[PDB]
């Protein structure tokens, strides 16, 4: 009788990287602007798609501010970031995902013989904003049953 | 990528240290692997110690994490009781605008008494249900945590507890998933 094993994640780039492209920030001159949507794949491999299917995931990442707890601060850089812009990450349909504990079904497809995931990431205005490097982080997390 | 060696770790008590490998598939990338316990409640009381609680995985490679208990065997010896083990792989690199991932790995870890009578084996057979207009409630009258799933929402019944799910139907059938994250065959829910 043998044990399953868990998934080994990974998310398009092997640094677990993804490019949001450059920050157009006159065409992200009100608060609600947004950038066009960068789409990446999270995969689950090397598990029964059992346990992939099964499991549950979510986004977790500090927020750009109190006022706005679905869009994730940029990462502050030592030249200084960009201001009153964040990261905001969407499911397969455009909907924002917030970043608190709050799980839900991965819901993988066996598309390319492996258990994989879509998403999107985009650039959301607080307000003006201005020049900066834009990078920003996040946990993925997967609890399994 | 980084992956755990299983789903689920059973600690039986008296053990002194139960193993958990780790591996990273890609020989291209470096992570940093941080992982702890967290009680029933998420809270890291610290009554299970992992180690190491730090440490780097530079290419394609297999890892082995030792958790251990340190409860002062205080923990309820008639009954299974649920902890987390969480292992967190983040990576490590540079061109600008990105969205860096970490990932969290979270699995149950459940501490099992010894002496325990009924095998797990037979376990899950004893599920029982209370249907109630619009809610149906599982019974587990086991000392085990019973996983509950492919129930026709999913479902985790602690020991000699009860957990209740939310037009439904009539006839209902389900299976677990057992010590070895793998699933036990379709039964029939019984009232």
């Amino acid at each position: 009788e043998v044990v399953n094993a868990a998934c080994a994640v990974d998310a398009g780039s092997v640094d677990q990287t993804v490019q949001l492209g450059q920050v157009r920030t006159a065409s992200l001159a009100q608060e609600g602007a947004t950038s066009s949507a960068v789409g990446f794949n999270i995969q689950l491999n090397d598990c029964d798609t059992n346990v992939a299917s099964k499991a549950a995931v979510a986004f977790l990442g500090t927020a750009i501010d109190a006022g706005h707890t679905n869009v994730l601060a940029l990462q502050s850089s030592a030249a200084g970031s960009a201001t009153n812009v964040g990261v905001q990450i969407l499911d397969r349909t455009g909907a924002a995902l917030t970043l608190d504990g709050a799980t839900f079904s991965s819901e993988t497809t066996l598309n390319n013989g492996t258990n994989t995931i879509p998403f999107q990431a985009r650039y959301f205005a607080t307000g003006a904003a201005t020049p900066g490097a834009a990078n920003a982080d996040a946990t993925f997390k997967v609890q399994y049953q | 990528g980084v992956a755990l060696g299983a789903t689920r770790v059973i600690y039986p008590a008296g053990q002194k240290q139960e193993q958990l490998a780790v591996t990273n598939n890609d020989e291209n990338s470096t992570y940093l692997i941080q992982s702890w316990v967290e009680n029933a409640d998420g809270v890291k009381d610290g009554r299970f110690i992992v180690t190491p609680p730090l440490f780097a995985m530079k290419g394609k490679k297999e890892n082995t994490l030792r958790i251990l208990d340190a409860t002062n065997n205080q923990l309820p010896q008639d009954r299974e009781s649920l902890f987390w083990m969480n292992v967190k792989a983040i990576p490590s690199m540079l061109t600008e605008n990105t969205l860096q991932l970490a990932i969290i790995s979270r699995i149950k870890l459940y501490y099992r008494p010894a002496k325990l009578a009924l095998p797990p084996d037979q376990a899950a057979e004893k599920l029982r249900f209370r249907r109630s207009a619009n809610s149906l409630t599982l019974i587990n009258p086991t000392p085990y945590y019973l996983t509950v799933t492919e129930l026709n929402e999913n479902a985790l019944v602690p020991p000699m507890g009860e957990s209740t799910v939310k037009d439904a139907g009539s006839n209902i059938t389900y299976r677990t998933i057992n010590d070895y994250g793998a699933l036990t065959p379709k039964m029939t829910g019984v009232m």
